[PDB]
RNA sequence: GGGCCUGACUGCGAGGCCUGCAAGCCGAGCAGGGGCGAAAGCCGGGCCUAGUGAACCGGUGGUCCCGUGUGGAAGGGCCAU
RNA sequence: UGGUGUUGGCUCUUGGUCGCGCCUGCGUAGGAUAGGUGGGAGCCUGUGAACCCCCGCCUCCGGGUGGGGGGGAGGCGCCGG
RNA sequence: GGGGGGAACCUGGGGAACUGAAACAUCUCAGUACCCAGAGGAGAGGAAAGAGAAAUCGACUCCCUGAGUAGCGGCGAGCGA
């Protein structure tokens, strides 16, 4: 799991916090930290093959943008797009954004 | 199941809430009979039934009353409830939206308990379908 | 103290409120306490109940 | 042993004992409201010396002191446990 | 390993619960299959009774209810054991 | 047009341990050392979806002060606007 090639999204670094005890809230003692240690959080990446201009071009995009690939798609309709190998057109695409 | 009690059928819609200034004159054409007609006002409460401190004790009327200040009981049962008389077919409008308006507030003066103690409150008369109003 | 001999509060009976704290013997005394003493707030004395501490 | 009772008090406390600290101990007397006694008086638990646990965090009952622009509320302070 | 995203179509059996209707509720005196309280001397019929034909049924085996085909003037309660 | 280099300085991406807590794990050391990418003679930041109580101020940076204050904190060691 990478990068968003739509919003740029990377992997963040995130903690882990391990904790115990009833929060004071719950009329405990309070909360008591066992373990911090790193981990990481990544983007919900997934695989987007959309049609366009006859070429089969694909993204690798996280599901939160997933829509915007088809908004590009739609966007693509007024483009001299034909011809081109699927690297150029992908590369149209997103020079729509 | 009569032929007045299905000629009522399209002179009540079962599917809208009335207000009390306007649940006075659909309770005449409601009431049509040889006799007179008790137009029966009834009500669900919102208490726990098996505490017995949360019980519905008194009596009222006023400003009109009965017809035959006409004082009327109004008690609960074991399943909560009212049922009370009256305001008969005529006692003229607006004077059964005046002895129709001082009784609701009649029985709200008589409550720490739990559940709103305003739920349903259907006005039928003796022959006739449930108008569902507002309290 | 122990499980048999607990602790309580003596609640003034007449503002409600708790002014002294003592210890009893609930197998010899499981009625709940009844004393006469004096209430700082009501300033006079005045029957004080055992209340769960 | 028996009557009445709740001082197994509230607000303070001169003065000391002990003592590195922190504690621990004894305490007359003044006021509040009481108990017992005709009264002098005594009564701030128990013949005495063991029966215990500093702070920190937090619970419950008061208080109504703070309340993040203002009124509140959340939260906390204080008294008690 | 649960929930959720990626993750959609159809079908069947389903369920929570919200409303509504039609119904189901039999310890014992008893007309006799009494849910809780209540209003109410009239109600139900040319919106077709009383007995029949197929009964959706349930039923403590006595009974409770509904539709239409036969079907043309009673039934059901007051009373009061 | 890019590529590579530059003592130190700068921003960004990542990111320790000894140590201190007279043991240790939250905390500390410290977002330090270090690796990486980029920039330039500087770099960052920068014209309020700001402060925060002044009915006030008015981009940002930098120094003095506010201040070891407010606070944070196994409310410990310490950290610190
Ligand atoms: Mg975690
Ligand atoms: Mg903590
Ligand atoms: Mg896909
Ligand atoms: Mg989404
Ligand atoms: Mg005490
Ligand atoms: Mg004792
Ligand atoms: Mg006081
Ligand atoms: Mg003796
Ligand atoms: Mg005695
Ligand atoms: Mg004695
Ligand atoms: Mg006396
Ligand atoms: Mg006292
Ligand atoms: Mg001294
Ligand atoms: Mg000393
Ligand atoms: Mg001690
Ligand atoms: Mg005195
Ligand atoms: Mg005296
Ligand atoms: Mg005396
Ligand atoms: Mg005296
Ligand atoms: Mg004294
Ligand atoms: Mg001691
Ligand atoms: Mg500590
Ligand atoms: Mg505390
Ligand atoms: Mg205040
Ligand atoms: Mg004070
Ligand atoms: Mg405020
Ligand atoms: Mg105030
Ligand atoms: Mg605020
Ligand atoms: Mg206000
Ligand atoms: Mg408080
Ligand atoms: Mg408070
Ligand atoms: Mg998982
Ligand atoms: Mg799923
Ligand atoms: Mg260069
Ligand atoms: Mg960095
Ligand atoms: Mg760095
Ligand atoms: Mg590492
Ligand atoms: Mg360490
Ligand atoms: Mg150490
Ligand atoms: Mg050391
Ligand atoms: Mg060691
Ligand atoms: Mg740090
Ligand atoms: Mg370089
Ligand atoms: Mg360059
Ligand atoms: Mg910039
Ligand atoms: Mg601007
Ligand atoms: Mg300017
Ligand atoms: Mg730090
Ligand atoms: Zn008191």
């Amino acid at each position: 799991s990478k990068v968003c090639e739509i919003s740029g999204k990377r992997p963040i670094v995130a903690n882990s916090i391990q904790r115990r005890g009833k929060a004071k809230r719950e009329g405990g003692v309070g909360k008591k930290t066992t373990g911090i240690s790193k981990r990481r959080q990544y983007p919900n990446l997934q695989k987007v093959r959309v049609r366009v201009a006859g070429q089969e071009i694909t993204f690798r995009v996280a599901a939160s943008h997933i829509p915007k690939v088809y908004e590009l798609v739609e966007r693509a309709k007024g483009l001299k797009l034909e011809g081109l190998s699927p690297k150029e057109i992908k590369k149209e695409l997103l020079k729509l954004l | 199941h009569g032929k007045r009690y299905r000629a009522l059928l399209e002179k009540v819609d079962p599917n809208k809430v009335y207000t009390i200034d306007e649940a006075a004159r659909l309770v005449k054409e409601l009431a049509t009979a040889k006799f007179d007609e008790t137009v029966e006002v009834h009500a669900k409460l919102g208490i726990d039934p098996r505490r017995s401190d949360q019980n519905v004790r008194g009596t009222v009327s006023l400003p009109h009353g009965l017809g035959k200040a006409g004082r009327i009981e109004f008690r609960n049962d074991k399943t909560g409830a009212i049922h009370a008389p009256v305001g008969k077919a005529s006692f003229p409008p607006e004077k059964l939206a005046d002895n129709i308006r001082a009784f609701i507030r009649a029985l709200e003066a008589h409550k720490g308990a739990k559940g709103t103690f305003l739920r349903s409150v259907y006005v039928t008369t003796t022959m006739g379908p449930s108008v569902r109003i507002n309290p | 103290a122990s499980e048999v001999r607990i602790k309580l509060l003596l609640e003034c009976t007449e503002c409600k409120r708790r002014n002294y704290a003592t210890e009893k013997n609930k197998r010899n005394t499981p009625n709940k306490l009844e004393l006469r003493k004096y209430c700082p707030w009501c300033r006079k004395h005045t029957v004080h109940r055992e209340v769960k501490i």
